[PDB]
RNA sequence: CGGUCCGGCCGGGAACUCAAAGGAGACUGCCAGUGAUAAACUGGAGGAAGGUGGGGAUGACGUCAAGUCAUCAUGGCCCUUACGACCAGGGCUACACACGUGCUACAAUGGCGCAUACAAAGAGAAGCGACCUCGCGAGAGCAAGCGGACCUCAUAAAGUGCGUCGUAGUCCGGAUUGGAGUCUGCAACUCGACUCCAUGAAGUCGGAAUCGCUAGUAAUCGUGGAUCAGAAUGCCACGGUG
RNA sequence: GCGAAGAACCUUACCUGGUCUUGACAUCCACGGAAGUUUUCAGAGAUGAGAAUGUGCCUUCGGGAACCGUGAGACAGGUG
């Protein structure tokens, strides 16, 4: 048995896999306190995850690649949720309740003139 | 330095400085450029060299080497 | 005509169950450094209480509920002419500025650590000694003029 | 541009190819003058100053249609402007407008 | 004292102790402190024999203090007496870094009213 | 030491030529490595539409073609001796270096 | 799925990612209420997301006494022992004087030297130049790999550790003035680019005159390349944190 | 930080001091020479003179093509 999910977000992409077993939290080949640096809150990866109890009976095992180190939580956050979705057919409709369904359509910008990236556009004049 | 090779100087006016001392106290012989290095093998006399308009006579001194002629003439005027 | 988009909602703070709490983080940040920014939050209670704090676990609502502003300035128009008034301050607003003034009392004044400064600024709110800075005093000085308005 | 600039140009190219293009490796022996070897290649030396109209090139590479020596992408051979009139016309394969 | 010659500082700081003299600067400070095998830190009162005199050939390699310091004595006739360009830019407030002369000359001409 | 060069307008294109090729290659001997293809790529190309100056208006070109790399794993020239002696569409180039 | 002291290291494979290609999905369509039971608007439902779904392509008569004949053609037009243009040198980085735009220090959330973490997009066989070295260092050696997802520039910085020093006009700051190296060339006086060691008045986030900004926005820190013997702090391109 | 995706030589304007005048670039016609290579003397240098050496290509045995220095009548030329 084994509950999978995928999630994308600012140019990262992550895959969750959940197993029975004894509880732990593996990602990318470390503990979870060991990625991520020193956190200001740490929270967006435990949103959806103490809805089926924290580290009590499910063996959570994480791989993420590309993006900020920001970006790889909030890819995981959706990796979960589309895994929890199939934990219990019902489960999807209190994590609606909580927005962790939810999915960004706000990707990276294209020229368009005049704009440095996305904004600044010309000088503004002189006085 | 400038330039590490060495500088030089082109052989129709090398042919005019060696044969300008002879006494050294002679009015000054006109050089024209402002590119030419003072560099230790240079003899010490007095020159002449193009401002633009006129020639201004400059030294070629001892107590230091590392310059060329256009750091003693003036070149520009009324700036 | 106040013509904006909708307030940005803020989830509340996993550990004290307040979208206020959860502003500190924010507060004396720069260059967009949050990292740094967290580095004393927190971490200056302790330094508090052991100066003049009380009540360490709630030591922070000194700067939140015990030193609260309430008067704001300056005009209102009346047909063509200009009149001041005293003016009331939004319910949310009014309980989240004393927090803030802190950053000519810690960037512009203070002596050596930020998080000393921050304790501080802190052991003042507690009895409100608090030394006023220029984003105060460009409202207390002038909010106890003309009072008969027109 | 002018109509000398097709021949003096290519003069110059065969000028380095004479005095320094097969000679463009020694230059790490003939012009190192004391760093490595020995002081034997001062008369040598003498060819890289022996022709006197252009040293190390004393000119820039033009676009062939329109004269021109710079605004010209090396992927075309052609001045960048006339690439979207040619393209704009229908005359360069592959290449076509964004949408977009 | 005498940490790289006939030094007259006493219990002055590890690094900065023979700075503004022509004598022996920061970096080479930090680099004699690490040679020697010795502490980098506050002021000097624990120091052993057969540790920094025997390394006096990297701290005073050449030339320190009196054979660069108050030399302009017999430099300054080639300046102020022969004609030249930074005589000129010595005695007016014109720049020679490379620097515009059309914008910002304040006061480095001097004033203005 | 043996390079191979594959280049294509079209991604149907493109693989009508792979498919002659690593046709080629089994018929030459059996390898089950698979071809190299190596990511296709595209360029584009602004320009200024005023006469003189101003940047503040654009217009944008752009310009697709596939290409494939292929790569033998035998040193041998026997490998790529019918290779060197194959016919193809017109809307294709390959070049071969030893 | 397998070899396996237990790393894509290797048989070998095709899920995610990337690079390519097709087809689905969102239509006010469904419900209510409002509206003129029309068009349309706002909530609720489902959904990744709704409400010209978002962003791109882009624009009429006239206007601004617009802007360009040097991107192209061309009327009239100036010049002909010459305004043709070949040659050596100078100048386009002048400054009696006025005003924008970019940036640093004042530290303390810091400076500097070491330890450690994440890219994106490009470009390079008389080149890019590894590892390992010489050196205070730019850079150059001993010299490999590589015709670019394969080798290389290359190291993401902010961050997080570790040492030192700390409201001191300061170990910083820099005006003022010099030396000794490294790079390209025939040659850098004049109008080029890095590095190291010194010189040492002022410097407490600021005169007149004053800006951009409503949210991934203000802000802040990164990386390539064109032009090219040969310079970027400008310009085009490509990202973290907030 | 605007054309300029880049001026120590160039470019190139503008300015100085030299030099040439059917032209650096193109063409219609002859004269003496293949195009060139190697190299010295004077002059800042372009050039102006020296010391030597070629004859190939194409082709009706004639004669061409190409190109260097010369010169008229036509006519070029200009980042004006």
């Amino acid at each position: 048995n084994q509950y999978y999910g995928t999630g994308r977000r600012k140019s990262s992409a992550a895959r969750v896999f959940i197993k029975p077993g004894n509880g732990k939290i593996v990602i990318n080949q470390r503990s979870l306190e060991q990625y991520f640096g020193r956190e200001t809150a740490r929270m967006v990866v435990r949103q959806p995850l103490e809805l089926v109890d924290m580290v009590e009976k499910l063996d959570l095992y994480i791989t993420v690649k590309g993006g900020g180190i920001s970006g790889q939580a909030g890819a995981i956050r959706h990796g979960i949720t589309r895994a929890l979705m199939e934990y219990d057919e019902s489960l999807r409709s209190e994590l609606r309740k909580a927005g962790f369904v939810t999915r960004d359509a706000r990707q990276v910008e294209r020229k368009k003139v005049g704009l440095r990236k996305a904004r600044r556009r010309p000088q503004f004049s002189k006085r | 330095r400038s330039l590490k090779k060495g500088p030089f100087i082109d052989l129709h006016l090398l042919k005019k400085v060696e044969k300008a001392v002879e006494s050294g106290d002679k009015k000054p012989l006109r050089t024209w450029s402002r590119r030419s290095t003072i560099f230790p093998n240079m003899i010490g006399l007095t020159i002449a060299v193009h401002n633009g308009r006129q020639h201004v006579p400059v030294f070629v001194t001892d107590e230091m080497v590392g310059h060329k002629l256009g750091e003693f003439a003036p070149t520009r005027t009324y700036r | 005509r106040r013509r904006v988009i909708g307030q940005r909602k803020i989830l509340p703070d996993p550990k004290f169950g307040s979208e206020l709490l959860a502003k500190f983080v924010n507060i004396l940040m720069v260059d967009g450094k949050k990292s740094t920014a967290e580095s004393i939050v927190y971490s200056a209670l302790e330094t508090l209480a052991q100066r003049s704090g009380k009540s360490e676990l709630e030591a922070f609502e000194v700067a939140l509920e015990n030193v609260r502003p309430t008067v704001e300035v300056k005009s209102r128009r009346v047909g063509g002419s200009t009149y001041q008034v005293p003016v009331e301050v939004r319910p949310v607003r009014r309980n989240a500025l004393a927090m803030r003034w802190i950053v000519e009392a810690a960037r512009k004044r203070g002596d050596k650590s930020m998080a000393l400064r921050l304790a501080n600024e802190l052991s003042d709110a507690a009895e409100n000694k608090g030394t006023a800075v220029k984003k105060r005093e460009d409202v207390h000085r002038m909010a106890e003029a003309n009072k008969a308005f027109a | 541009a002018k109509q000398s600039m097709k021949a003096r140009e290519v003069k110059r190219v065969a000028l380095a190819d004479k005095y320094f293009a097969k000679r463009a490796e020694l230059k790490a022996i003939i012009s190192d003058v004391n760093a490595s070897d020995e002081d034997r290649w001062n008369a040598v030396l003498k060819l890289q100053t022996l022709p006197r109209d252009s040293s190390p090139s004393r000119q820039r590479n033009r676009c062939r249609q329109t004269g021109r020596p710079h605004g010209f992408l090396r992927k075309f051979g052609l001045s960048r402007i006339k690439v979207r009139e040619a393209a704009m016309r229908g005359e360069i394969p592959g290449l076509k407008k964004a949408s977009w | 004292a005498r940490i790289a010659g006939i030094n007259i500082p006493d219990h002055k700081h590890a690094v900065i102790a023979l700075t503004s003299i022509y004598g022996v600067g920061k970096t080479r400070s930090k680099a004699i402190l690490a040679a020697a095998g010795i502490a980098e830190d506050v002021k000097i009162s624990e120091l052993s024999e057969g540790q920094i005199d025997t390394l006096r050939d990297e701290v005073a390699k050449f030339v320190v203090e009196g054979d660069l310091r108050r030399e302009i004595s017999m430099s300054i006739k080639r300046l102020m007496d022969l004609g030249c360009y930074r005589g000129l830019r010595h005695r007016r407030g014109l720049p020679v870094r490379g620097q515009r002369t059309k914008t910002n000359a304040r006061t480095r001409k001097g004033p203005r009213k | 030491r043996i390079r191979i060069r594959l280049k294509a307008f079209d991604h149907r294109l493109i693989d009508q030529a792979t498919a002659e090729i690593v046709e080629t290659a089994k018929r030459t001997g059996a390898q089950v490595r698979g071809p190299i293809p190596l990511p296709t790529r595209k360029e584009r190309f602004t320009v200024l539409i005023s006469p003189h100056v101003n940047k503040d208006a654009r217009d944008q070109y752009e310009i697709r073609t596939h290409l494939r790399l292929v790569d033998i794993v035998e040193p041998t020239e026997k490998t790529v001796d019918a290779l060197m002696r194959l016919d193809l569409a017109a809307g294709v180039d390959v070049q071969i270096s030893l």
